[PDB]
């Protein structure tokens, strides 16, 4: 579903599919794709992977699709008056204000939050990883009801195909940065301004 | 009632648990009405977020249980939650339960005084992922 659509962003020869891009503007609400695509080329997106033992660079990017790394998708501040945004795809969480503003109205007594923001999993195809939730087999995130550009941008990178992640994070046109972290102090430092 | 039970866990000291006492009000209660049980007093949520983060990246599980006592106080929860409070509360919930995913430790939230209904709703949502 979502994954199969967005997977086509990058051709088999690692080229950006301009036809698909043009269609994605018309296929998503709230200008979500132009917003997400601006983030992808901003150079502010980072994926910090906890790497106590040095790993091959390819093993890092590949581990994001097939392994179980402890990683931290973060959007860097763009100005002095800014704090990092962190995403937790597996929990469909984002520390940005839009995420919290969307959920707030749905906080009522005696109502699952997921009932107001998530969708059932039955209809969805087996190979569509987009919005898949760790733990919850029967529910998936519903991008129509809740999705900011940060979640969209990172889901595009991490819930489509390794080819998509390699395209935005390697080569000359690299605007996304996957970096292994080998020290606890550097890992803690990443979070110091999130709150 | 929950508070007293938490006090009892603290006094007995048998369990491998970490208690986070949040806020001046919660600190006073602990002192006024009171080793495998760690107790830590924090008057800023930044501290709790950083410590949960550290617990996640540490290689070995150290505690079977993590108790967070006083979240309402440090959020400044009075009346219904605003967007900023939902953000902070969700960051704490997601980080706390990330420790459970990493190391398989129980995560419990105890309220000092009356618990906030909306914070209870947010906690229930994150627990579904564990
Ligand atoms: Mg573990
Ligand atoms: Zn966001």
């Amino acid at each position: 579903n979502y994954s199969k659509l967005l997977r086509n962003l990058v051709t088999e020869d690692n080229v950006l599919n301009e036809v698909v891009v043009s269609f994605l503007y018309q296929l998503f609400p709230r200008d979500l794709f132009v917003r997400a695509f601006s983030l992808l080329e901003s150079a502010d997106m980072f994926i910090y992977v906890w790497m106590p033992t040095p790993k091959e660079a390819d093993e890092l990017l590949e581990s994001l699709y097939n392994g179980t790394p402890l990683y931290r998708p973060i959007v860097r501040p763009r100005g002095p008056d800014d704090r990092p945004v962190c995403v937790d795809l597996d929990h469909w969480f984002c520390s940005c204000t839009e995420f919290a503003a969307t959920c707030r109205p749905h906080l009522v007594g005696d109502t699952p939050l997921s009932d107001a923001l998530f969708r059932p999993t039955e209809a969805a195809d087996p190979d569509d990883c987009f919005g898949m939730l760790a733990g919850l087999q029967h529910l998936r995130a519903d991008p129509e009801k809740l999705m900011c550009e940060h979640l969209f941008a990172f889901a595009i990178l991490l819930q489509t195909d390794l080819r998509v992640l390699r395209h935005f994070s390697t080569g000359p046109g690299a605007q996304v940065f996957v970096l292994g972290i080998t020290s606890i102090d550097e890992w803690l430092k990443l979070h110091l301004n999130v709150v | 009632n929950a508070e007293r039970a938490l006090l009892q866990l603290v006094v007995e000291d048998d369990a491998k648990a970490l208690v986070f006492v949040l806020g001046q009000d919660a600190r006073r209660y602990f002192e006024e009405e009171l080793q495998n049980v760690g107790v830590m007093f924090l008057d800023k949520l930044q501290y709790l977020y950083m410590y949960l983060t550290k617990l996640e990246v540490d290689e070995a599980p150290e505690y079977r249980t993590l108790v967070v006592y006083g979240l309402e106080q440090l959020l400044g929860a009075g009346g219904e939650l605003d967007a900023d409070q939902v953000r902070l509360a969700s960051l704490i919930y997601n980080t706390a339960f990330r420790v459970r995913v990493r190391h398989g430790a129980a995560v419990r939230f105890v309220a000092h005084g009356a618990p906030h209904a909306q914070l209870q709703q947010l906690e229930a949502h994150w627990r579904l992922f564990t």
